[PDB]
């Protein structure tokens, strides 16, 4: 069974940081794309199985997506948070979704 | 003529098979020949493109033939292709390919192009073999510019992305919410590249609610998503149509899918359909085609097994029962593909099809494309989304072809306006291919095919040899027709467009009858061009039999044959002006001359019926031997046939004085008539001279029985 559980939320409303953790239960996180989607749904990041990294232009100097094979969890080390970033962030191979307030 | 002359090393060469495979898939007219012929026939354009599989055959050929082809290439302007990375944009053959003393093409380059200064002719030399997709991509343009746009492919590509087996998964192998939404978004985002590009879906309604709660939620989302999507008919329970030998059960299956179609707002105005594993389509089942037009009005369909499954570059299309059948080429996506790693062949096997496999061959050598994929490649891992997206990205990244995914009706119409000779079908034997035997219904038998062929011509003794071979205990005849009677008129006329089962109706069942040997006397097969190729395609082991008499006597016999058949052209016009008629004549007199003097040229018709069969299968017989002592001629036809129990025909047959032949036989084969005119005989001997000396060296060339009439009329000339 493929399941994707995400967590992490809230920030300094003038600008702060977060590390959203998307845990891949039941399958391997290094075999799938695990691209992050913010609400329609917009794919601001992606983290490939060899570790390649793609961003949109709004997030390109700010966000840092990452992966860890050991806890089988893809992390989104966010930085310098604009007020436009507030959304439901979906890690999709979809997941339940978690809310950021900034 | 745009006949492509190919110099292959052997018939089993791999590069030669690839070159001729590209040639028949793009319908380039070819003729196979081993590399060492007649370069021009009576000072005309026999060839227009000269393809060499080996460059050493073009360089190290005979000096007389080399200077002769140089004279032919300078005087007529033909193309020379010789087989031993981006594309150059400043090239005159960039009508298909799109860039992502001699001039380069694939920039030196593996595919070069010379303007012509040393030999004064345009030529293209392939440094690499035919394995990479780019080589084939520029090979089409090389063939087109080396022939002066006479062997081309149109710019308007017509791609039909078809998706079979919708709602066929049992549990866990279906679609969900995210993949369905990504499928609709994939159709709309890629609609800017290609006008009205969609994903034609093959729905099944029995396996619709067998999935889980997550699988059912994604399938119910497609019902309100039917506004901008194309869907094609399939059947309810997803079973092959050869098991359904009745119209009721198969029509009820598609009627249940029609209920499924009108129930969920699915459009039925498309006219396309697919059966699972392509059952009952080749061999043509009347039940499947009639059920298609009866309950769904399907006029466009597809097939993956014409004239055999292996390979796919030999795939054709045909128009049967008003249904324009097209060739179907899968992209490797079958129903056993669940995940990315559950694909048959690994993850690199699907990428092989994307980066230059069957996908690119189907959209490049054929202007019309049909593809095969199912719901299981769109669910758990989205195989077809990535595959078709990268495919269509490859098409706009490598082709100038203005491609539009339009409805299948005009897509099939364009397939038949481009391919004019592919309008007619070409039937084969279903028992030679075990896959075709499994695809065809098991209700019918397998040995209803005859083993002897009587090509004719008429008025030479074919009815006598037909009726005298029916009294043999190990030889059996066919059922007589209503209009043609002993003739079946299948291979030479329009009866060939009726199906393989149409020909089996005339022959008896091998289980009910004790004798399995069959034959038919269709004597109008001699004066035909399409008949030997069709006869060799359906029956490659059926031996032929032809009888020849004097062409003056046969022409006068045809003249009085038309006189007994109430033809007014033979009744009014005298035979002497028919043999001397020219261009300034009536249409009826020209038609009578075309049916009276044309089929007396036995050399051209034996050349037609000889190029499609083995020389041992042919047996030419003299007619005067059948008139004087036919029993010895029946002894040679028994040794030619190889029967089990040979009977004595000297005891059974006897001389008949009122018939004039040894026999019993009809009045139409023993008509009494007076002789000709001396001037008519002189002009008939001078008219049939070249045909008689050509027939003399032609019959002596085959090493068979030399005729007595040929020896009698040959001594007057030589
Ligand atoms: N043994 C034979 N029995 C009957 N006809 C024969 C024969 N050998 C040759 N023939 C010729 O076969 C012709 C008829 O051939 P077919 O069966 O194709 O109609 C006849 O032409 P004619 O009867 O006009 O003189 C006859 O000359
Ligand atoms: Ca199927």
């Amino acid at each position: 069974q493929v399941q994707l559980v995400e967590s992490g939320g809230g920030s300094v409303q003038a600008g702060g940081s977060l590390r959203l953790s998307c845990a891949a239960s039941g399958f391997n996180v290094d075999d799938y794309a695990i691209g992050w989607f913010r609400q329609e749904r917009e794919g601001v990041s992606c983290i490939g199985g060899d570790g390649t990294t793609y961003y949109e232009n709004s997030v390109k100097g700010r966000f840092t997506v990452s992966s860890d094979k050991r806890d089988n969890t893809v992390y989104l080390q966010m930085n310098n948070l604009r007020p436009e970033d507030t959304a439901i962030y979906f890690c999709a191979a979809w997941g339940r979704g978690t809310h950021v307030t900034v | 003529d745009p006949l492509v002359l190919v110099f292959v090393e052997s018939l089993y060469s791999q590069l030669g098979q690839e070159v001729v495979a590209i040639l028949e898939s793009s319908r380039f007219k070819y003729r196979t020949e081993i590399a060492p012929p007649t370069l021009t026939d009576k000072g005309r354009g026999r060839f227009a493109l000269i393809i060499y599989e080996n460059i050493l055959k073009y360089v190290n050929l005979d000096a007389w033939n080399r200077e002769l082809l140089d004279k032919y290439c300078v005087a007529y302007g033909v193309g020379i292709i010789g087989f031993f990375c981006s594309i150059n944009p400043k090239s005159p053959l960039l009508y298909v390919t799109r860039p992502s003393t001699y001039e380069p093409v694939l920039l030196h380059a593996t595919v070069v192009q010379d303007l012509g200064l040393h030999d004064g002719i345009q030529r293209v030399l392939f440094g690499n073999n035919l394995n990479f997709w780019l080589h084939k991509l520029v090979f089409v343009d090389a063939v087109a510019f080396l022939t002066g746009k006479r062997l081309s492919l149109p710019l308007d590509r017509y791609i039909l992305v078809d998706i079979d087996d919708i709602f066929v998964g049992k549990e866990g192998t279906r679609m969900k919410v995210e993949d369905v939404k990504a499928l609709f978004d994939t159709q709309n985002e890629l609609r800017a590249h290609i006008p009205n590009f969609t994903f034609n879906l093959g729905y099944s309604g029995k396996f619709f609610h067998t999935g889980t709660n997550a699988e059912d939620a994604g399938d119910d989302l497609l019902l309100s998503y039917v506004k901008e999507f194309w869907w094609f008919p399939h059947m309810w329970s997803h079973m092959q149509p050869h098991l359904f030998h009745n119209q009721s059960v198969l029509a009820e299956q598609m009627a249940l899918n029609k209920k499924f179609a009108v129930e969920h707002g699915i459009p039925t105005d498309m006219g396309y359909a697919v059966a699972p594993h392509h059952s009952g389509v080749y061999p043509v089942h009347v039940q499947l085609y009639e059920a298609w037009k009866q309950v769904w009005s399907i006029r466009v369909t597809s097939t993956e097994e014409y004239p055999h499954l292996k390979p796919a570059r030999y795939r054709r299309g045909f128009i049967h029962n008003g249904i324009m059948v097209l060739p179907r080429q899968t992209c490797g996506l079958f129903t056993h593909t669940i995940f990315y790693n559950e694909y048959p062949g690994g993850s690199s096997e699907l990428d092989k099809i994307i980066n230059g496999g069957e996908l690119f061959l189907t959209v490049l050598l054929n202007p019309i494309s049909i593809f095969m994929t199912h719901l299981s490649n769109y669910g758990n891992d989205r195989l077809g989304l990535y595959t078709f997206k990268h495919l269509v990205r490859f098409l706009h990244s490598w082709t100038n072809l203005r491609l539009q995914t339009l409805p299948p009706v005009q897509l099939a119409q364009k397939y038949f306006q481009i391919f004019s000779e592919e309008k007619d079908p070409l039937w084969q034997d279903p028992c030679e291919d075990k896959r075709h035997k499994d695809i065809w219904s098991k209700e019918k038998t397998c040995d209803r095919f005859p083993k002897l062929l009587i090509i004719g011509p008429q008025k030479t003794g074919t009815t006598a040899l037909y009726l005298f071979l029916g009294m043999h205990p190990d030889l059996s005849s066919n059922y007589p027709s209503s209009e043609t009677f002993e003739e079946i008129q299948f291979f030479n006329g329009h009866n060939y467009h009726k199906g393989i089962d149409w020909y089996m109706e005339f022959f008896p069942i091998p289980s009910n009858t004790t004798s399995d040997f069959y034959f038919e006397k269709s004597a109008n097969y001699f004066d035909s061009e399409v008949a030997p190729r069709r006869a060799a395609a359906l029956l490659p082991k059926a031996k032929v039999l032809t009888i020849l008499i004097n062409p003056a006597d046969r022409a006068y016999s045809w003249y009085q044959h038309q006189r007994a058949h109430d033809d007014p052209v033979a009744l009014k016009y005298t035979f002497h002006e028919v043999i001397t008629a020219g261009s300034d004549a009536s249409s009826k007199l020209r038609a009578l001359q075309n049916r009276c003097l044309v089929p007396g040229w036995y050399a051209t018709h034996i050349e037609r019926w000889l190029s499609a069969y083995h020389a041992n299968q042919i047996l030419v017989l003299d007619g005067k031997l059948l008139r004087t002592e036919p029993a010895k001629v029946m002894d040679m036809v028994q040794k030619f046939l190889g029967v089990t129990n040979t009977i004595d025909y000297h005891k059974t047959l006897a001389f008949d004085p009122k018939k004039g032949f040894w026999c019993c036989l009809g009045k139409s084969k023993g008509r009494k008539y007076p002789e000709m005119d001396l001037d008519s005989r002189a002009f008939l001997k001078d008219y049939y001279r070249d045909h008689n000396i050509e027939l003399s060296k032609l019959l002596y060339k085959m090493g068979q029985t030399l005729p007595t009439w040929l020896r009698e009329d040959l001594q007057n000339t030589r």
